[PDB]
RNA sequence: GUGAACAGCCUCUAGUUGAUAGAAUAAUGUAGAUAAGGGAAGUCGGCAAAAUAGAUCCGUAACUUCGGGAUAAGGAUUGGC
RNA sequence: GCAGUCAAGCGUUCAUAGCGACAUUGCUUUUUGAUUCUUCGAUGUCGGCUCUUCCUAUCAUACCGAAGCAGAAUUCGGUAA
RNA sequence: GAAUGUUACCGCAAUAGUAAUUGAACUUAGUACGAGAGGAACAGUUCAUUCGGAUAAUUGGUUUUUGCGGCUGUCUGAUCAGGCAUUGCCGCGAAGCUACCAUCCGCUGGAUUAUGGCUGAACGCCUCUAAGUCAGAAUCCAUGCUAGAACGCGGUGAUUUC
RNA sequence: UGUACAACGGGGUAUUGUAAGCAGUAGAGUAGCCUUGUUGUUACGAUCUGCUGAGAUUAAGCCUUUGUUGUCUGAUUUGU
């Protein structure tokens, strides 16, 4: 099966496919939530622990956090909830969805590093991502600096480059609150 | 089986002598169906030809719209009752008897089922595929 | 010694359990080594 | 192979093992063993008969240390800044005063 | 030893168990190991 | 005592504990039971067997000599405290 | 009841692919008669059930020769119980 | 099961018995043949019928395991624990037995028949036949399988002293 | 007279479905005594819950055993 890791120090992600049902077989009967030592699974994940997140069996139907059971099964969803996004207001749909228990009918695993290990992941521990947006309303730009409310504001809202052609522009957010 | 059968079927428990009636699990009219040969079957003095799941069966509607009763016609068994065992090792078995009244070539008078169908019918018999729910 | 059972994928093409798993049933023999203790020679006659 | 379990009681059933029922509305039933299996056709409840699974979960029949507390947690810390802005001077203006 | 070299396809297919039952044959046995018995019952009032 | 009861089943008083015995538990029997799925296809014929059953309440057709048919049929209920 | 010989005819033409009149030679002993030998100081009917074995005048299955056998289907025949 | 010195072990094999059966689907192939309509077969594959010989891992049936629990009626002052009701009744129930209701297994050489042929005379030609000979069937004989002659047999062990 | 055999006992494996006992602020509730309740008190109450997947049975044709106890020369017959 495809795994799906992320490395959300770094915001870094990317797939690993495992064949071998034995280094698969580490995983079974593991939920959601529990954690995994890694060498099980390849001689590079040694060292490494994964959380495991979620995924997708083969027809492609989502895990859903604390459902028990290792397979599919159909469930009124509401607003605010997995594996649903309401059409309308008050709108509940009838759904599949997969059970939380890893068995080999999966097609991805979605694994979340908690511990790196003894040796470097590829494209992982060794590039890194840096968050798309900055902090916009007052006191999280406070937060972000560590600033009291006395320092001003205006002089710490992140700013953009950006060019047009010949010209370079600079745009920031637009402090509230 | 048969005409109309492409397949081969691994043995099953028969399940259905003749006599047995069966729950009609179509939409044709018809409410029951009353086993009166088993298609394929041999001979041995004094056993009843008896069916299986996914087996044609020559019947008659004992019960059901008149302009299907009092003839004889084929049907195709899809639910049975009497367990059997498959390759896979289980031994299973479903709450009723029951089939759907078919031509020689084996194709649905009806255009529903309803009901569960067992897979081993469904693998051989495309038209029992298709107006089907649930298999197995 | 007695009977036990058996899970194992089918190799067979063209079968419909082609690799499917089947469960099947085994008889295990008890099978110590054996030991040779003498030797017998024949001949061929007219009687046998 | 997939190991099974048993609809009423919860026993695990290994493979060509107990019976498979399908019931009128396609749900399927699995037993181990016919003492399962006459329970359920007997209309019993598996959360009144007292060497169910699911009676011992309902009466919290010796769980222990299931309950008893875990050690994961994460020790993480790290920058990144935002995308577009030079993450360079996002460190240097980032030396606080309280 | 086969008094002929059978060709039949069945004979010749070769196996490869992947599984052997081990639950006791003196009822209906639910567990393979002591171990696996252990594990699923929990402490009982003998034992530890 | 149970219970409608001189029923069946258990008991007090009284009276018996008589019926060749021992050891095994092959076939075939006699007598007593049970059987998945089907359900009279068995048979001259449902022969044998199985199903039904008490009581309280509900609800009961053709037909009739008006008296019946009728416990018609068909249902629900029932312990202990 | 079963099988032949002759070959006038049938079969578009063509006696004999498949058939076959008038005649005529047989075989069989699950038909029915004819007889009256044995049994009337007893050899208990018909059918069915169960079960074995045998015959072949072969319905199916193996291998063949014919055809008015293109193919598919069929018909006739041989070795075959 | 007496007797062929005793007793034991391992074997031979005369004679007798004998067994496997049928169908479909895929593929060949929408091919050969046919104006068309239609429409095969051999090799290969997967299953099935009827029959047979076992076997009980699994599933199911049986229950005096009178094994555990439940229930009525009475009897033992109550309790506990029990007795009786031709096995009181009920649910579950190991073991054993057991079912195309369950699973597994059922061998390959030769010689022939019909028939088609080879060479080939009788009969200068011709002919499968007369001599000689090839190919050949659910047949036959062996292989294999069951018994083992209690008056068929072989190899081998040990063979008693008060 | 020894990796002996047996009877027990132990451990495993099975079957049932939670033993007796004791306790309880569980319980439709009921009695009795007053000091007539700012849980008054003493007991009773089908059933429930805890100790308790407990207790019971488990080779009579299950498996195993470092333990305990015992047993280990009676009879008849056979020769080329
Ligand atoms: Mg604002
Ligand atoms: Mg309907
Ligand atoms: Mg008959
Ligand atoms: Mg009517
Ligand atoms: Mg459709
Ligand atoms: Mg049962
Ligand atoms: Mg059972
Ligand atoms: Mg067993
Ligand atoms: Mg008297
Ligand atoms: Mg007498
Ligand atoms: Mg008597
Ligand atoms: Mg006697
Ligand atoms: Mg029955
Ligand atoms: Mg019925
Ligand atoms: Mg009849
Ligand atoms: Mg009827
Ligand atoms: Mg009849
Ligand atoms: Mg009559
Ligand atoms: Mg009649
Ligand atoms: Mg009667
Ligand atoms: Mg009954
Ligand atoms: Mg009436
Ligand atoms: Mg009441
Ligand atoms: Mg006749
Ligand atoms: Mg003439
Ligand atoms: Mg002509
Ligand atoms: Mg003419
Ligand atoms: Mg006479
Ligand atoms: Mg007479
Ligand atoms: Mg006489
Ligand atoms: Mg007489
Ligand atoms: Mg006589
Ligand atoms: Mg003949
Ligand atoms: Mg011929
Ligand atoms: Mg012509
Ligand atoms: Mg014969
Ligand atoms: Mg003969
Ligand atoms: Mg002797
Ligand atoms: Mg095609
Ligand atoms: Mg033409
Ligand atoms: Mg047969
Ligand atoms: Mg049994
Ligand atoms: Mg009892
Ligand atoms: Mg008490
Ligand atoms: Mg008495
Ligand atoms: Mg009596
Ligand atoms: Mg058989
Ligand atoms: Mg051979
Ligand atoms: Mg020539
Ligand atoms: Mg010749
Ligand atoms: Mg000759
Ligand atoms: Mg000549
Ligand atoms: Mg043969
Ligand atoms: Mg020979
Ligand atoms: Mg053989
Ligand atoms: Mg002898
Ligand atoms: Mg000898
Ligand atoms: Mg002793
Ligand atoms: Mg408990
Ligand atoms: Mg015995
Ligand atoms: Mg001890």
């Amino acid at each position: 099966m495809k795994l799906n890791i992320s490395y959300p120090v770094n915001g870094s992600q990317k797939t690993f496919e495992i064949d071998d049902e034995h280094r698969i077989r580490v995983f079974f009967d593991k939920r959601i939530g529990q954690e995994v030592d890694g060498e099980a699974v390849g001689d590079e994940f040694k060292g490494y622990v994964f959380k495991i997140s979620g995924g997708n069996d083969k027809q492609g139907f989502p895990m859903k956090q604390g459902v028990l059971l290792p397979t599919r099964i159909k469930l009124l969803l509401t607003k605010n909830v997995s594996c649903y996004r309401p059409r309308r207001d008050g709108e509940r749909k009838r759904k599949s969805v997969r059970g939380a228990i890893v068995g080999p009918d999966l097609a991805v695993l979605a694994l979340v590093i908690v511990k790196k290990g003894e040796q470097e992941l590829e494209g992982l521990t060794d590039t890194t991502v840096p968050k798309r947006l900055g902090p916009k309303r007052a006191n999280n730009i406070r937060k972000f600096f560590g600033l009291s409310k006395e320092d001003d504001v205006r002089d710490f809202v992140i700013r953009r480059e950006v060019t047009k052609g010949e010209k370079t522009y600079t745009k920031a957010p637009k402090i509230q609150r | 089986s048969g005409n109309g059968a492409q397949g081969t079927k691994f043995r099953i428990s028969l399940g259905l002598p003749v006599g047995a009636i069966m729950n009609c699990a179509d939409n044709s009219g018809a409410r029951n169906l009353y086993i009166i040969a088993v298609k394929g079957s041999g001979s041995r003095l004094n056993r009843l030809p008896a069916a299986s799941l996914g087996d044609m069966v020559m019947a008659t509607v004992k019960k059901g719209k008149p302009e299907l009763r009092k003839k004889v016609m084929p049907a195709i068994v899809v639910r049975q009752a009497k367990s059997w065992r498959r390759r896979d090792g289980v031994f299973l078995y479903f709450e009723d008897n029951a089939g759907v009244i078919a031509n020689p070539k084996g194709e649905m008078k009806g255009s529903a089922i309803t009901g569960p169908v067992g897979k081993e019918c469904a693998d051989l018999w495309p038209r029992v595929a298709s107006n089907s729910g649930v298999v197995v | 010694a007695g009977m036990t059972t058996i899970v194992r994928d089918l190799d067979r093409p063209g079968s419909k359990f082609h690799k499917r798993e089947v469960v099947e049933a085994v008889t295990v023999v008890d099978t110590p080594p054996v030991v040779v203790v003498g030797v017998v020679g024949y001949v061929e006659t007219p009687r046998g | 192979m997939k190991v099974e379990i048993d609809s009423f009681s919860g026993a695990k059933i290994y493979p060509g093992r107990g019976t498979l029922f399908v019931r009128g509305d396609s749900k399927i039933f699995r037993f181990q063993n016919s003492k399962s299996a006459s329970l359920f056709k007997q209309r019993k409840n598996p959360r009144r008969i007292a060497w169910t699974v699911l009676f011992r979960k309902h009466h919290k029949k010796g769980i222990t240390e299931e309950v008893a507390k875990k050690r994961s947690r994460k020790t993480v810390k790290a920058q990144r800044p935002i995308t577009g802005a030079s993450l360079d001077l996002i460190k240097e203006r980032r030396s606080l005063k309280p | 030893k086969s008094l002929y070299t059978n060709t039949s396809r069945k004979a010749l297919e070769e196996v490869s168990l992947k599984w052997i039952d081990t639950a006791s044959k003196f009822g209906k046995g639910r567990f393979q190991t002591p171990a696996e018995k252990h594990a699923f019952m929990g402490t009982l009032k003998k034992d530890l």
